C-alpha cells in the first residue's frame, strides 16, 4: 500500500496499543525509500520499544526463574530467540535505509543511537565472546553519536540527553563500569541544568523527563 | 539493583 | 512434549506474562486427552482470555474512531476482527472438539458451556446484520444448558454458578439488548446467593463476595 | 458493564 496509509495504520496500530502491528506498519513506510519526519521517527522507536520492551520483561522473568531453584531454559531460549530477531530487523532497517540515509544532526544522532540501544539489548542475552562483539558494536555506535550531539546540539536538546541517558545505562549494566556511568549521568545533567534556562517550550517537557531519568538513576546507582 | 531506566519507556 | 511440561510452560508463559504462548501451551495440554483439574482449566481460561481482551479493546479503539460509520481505518479494524474470530474459533474447537461432555462433574461442564457462551458472546459483539442473530442464538444456547445444570447441580453461592450468572446477564444487556431480563437475572441471582451466605464459610465466601460485588455493580450501572 | 473472569 501507499506510505500515506502506512504512517496512518501505525498511528491506529498505536491508539489500539497494537505495538506489534504498528513496528510492521512503519517497517513498510520506511522500506518505501523516503527518510521519515521527526513525527515518523517516534512512532518508529515507539512501536520496536513496546515489542521488544515485552521480550526483555519476559526474558527477565524467565531467566530468574531458572536462576533460582528442563522446561524454563527451552522457553526463555525461545523468547530470546524471538527477542534476537526483532532486533535484527530493527538494526537492518537502521543499517540500509536509516543511518546516516540523511542529513540532519539530530536524525543521525537519533538513529545512531538506536544502533546501540538494539545491540544493547542484544548484549543482555548474549554469552561469552559474542557478547563481547555486541558490547563493542554497540559503543562504538552510542560514542558515534554522542560524538556528533556535542558538536551539533545544545546540552538540553532532548535527543542528545536521551543518548547521554542510554549510554550510561550501558556503562552501568552493560560494560561493567559502574564509575563510568555515573559521572557520564552527573555530567550531562548539570550541563543540563546550567542550561535549562530558556529551553523553550519546544523541547521542554521531553528534556524535564529525561533529566529526571538521569537522576533515578544516579540514586539506583549510588 | 532494580534496573535502571533507558529512554524512550 | 510431555503433558507435565505443557502445563509448566504455560505457568512460565503466565508469569512472562506471554498470553499467547500460554495459550498455545494450555492448547496441547488440551489435545493430550485428560482431563482438566480446577487449576488447569483456570490456566486455559486467563491465557485466552488475556489474548481475546487485547483484540477486543483494540477493536473497540479502531471502532469509536471510526464512529461506527461517519480508508485505511476500515480495513484495519477488519483486519483485528480476522485476528478476533481466528482466536475465538480456535477455543470453540478446543472446547466442542475436546473438552465439552468429555469432563464428569458439574462444575468443569458449566465452566466450558459457559465459556462457550462467552466465546459466542465475543463474536457477536464484532458481528452485523443476521451473522449476530445466528451468533447470539448459539451463545444463547450455550449459556442456557450452562444455566440449566448449574441451577440443578450447584448451590446460589458457588462461584462458578455466579460466574456464568453474571455472563449471560451481561449477555442479555450487552449484546442481546434485553436490560429488563438482564436486570432480573442479576437480581435473582444476587439475591437467591445472600439467602445462603449465612451458612457459607471463608472456605469460598471470598469467591462468592467478589463476584457478588460484580452483580450489584452492573445492577447499579444499567439503573 | 462487568464480567467474569476479567
Ligand atoms: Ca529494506
Amino acid at each position: 500500500m501507499e506510505r500515506a496509509s502506512l504512517i496512518q495504520k501505525a498511528k491506529l496500530a498505536e491508539q489500539a496499543e497494537r505495538y506489534e502491528d504498528m513496528a510492521a506498519f512503519m517497517k513498510g513506510a520506511v522500506e518505501k525509500g523516503e527518510e521519515l519526519s521527526c513525527e515518523e521517527r517516534n512512532l518508529l522507536s515507539v512501536a520496536y520499544k513496546n515489542v521488544v520492551g515485552g521480550q526483555r520483561a519476559a526474558w527477565r522473568v524467565l531467566s530468574s526463574i531458572e536462576q533460582k531453584s528442563p522446561e524454563v531454559r527451552e522457553y526463555r531460549e525461545k523468547v530470546e530467540t524471538e527477542l534476537q530477531g526483532v532486533c535484527d530487523t530493527v538494526l537492518g532497517l537502521l543499517d540500509s535505509h536509516l543511518i546516516k540515509e540523511a542529513g540532519d544532526a539530530e536524525s543521525r544522532v537519533f538513529y545512531l543511537k538506536m544502533k546501540g540501544d538494539y545491540y544493547r539489548y542484544l548484549a543482555e542475552v548474549a554469552t561469552g565472546d559474542d557478547k563481547k562483539r555486541i558490547i563493542d558494536s554497540a559503543r562504538s555506535a552510542y560514542q558515534e553519536a554522542m560524538d556528533i550531539s556535542k558538536k551539533e546540539m545544545p546540552p538540553t536538546n532532548p535527543i542528545r540527553l536521551g543518548l547521554a541517558l542510554n549510554f550510561s545505562v550501558f556503562h552501568y549494566e552493560i560494560a561493567n563500569s559502574p564509575e563510568e556511568a555515573i559521572s557520564l549521568a552527573k555530567t550531562t545533567f548539570d550541563e543540563a541544568m546550567a542550561d535549562l534556562h530558556t529551553l523553550s517550550e519546544d523541547s521542554y517537557k521531553d528534556s524535564t523527563l529525561i533529566m529526571q531519568l538521569l537522576r533515578d538513576n544516579l540514586t539506583l546507582w549510588t | 539493583m532494580a534496573r535502571s531506566h533507558s529512554y524512550p519507556a
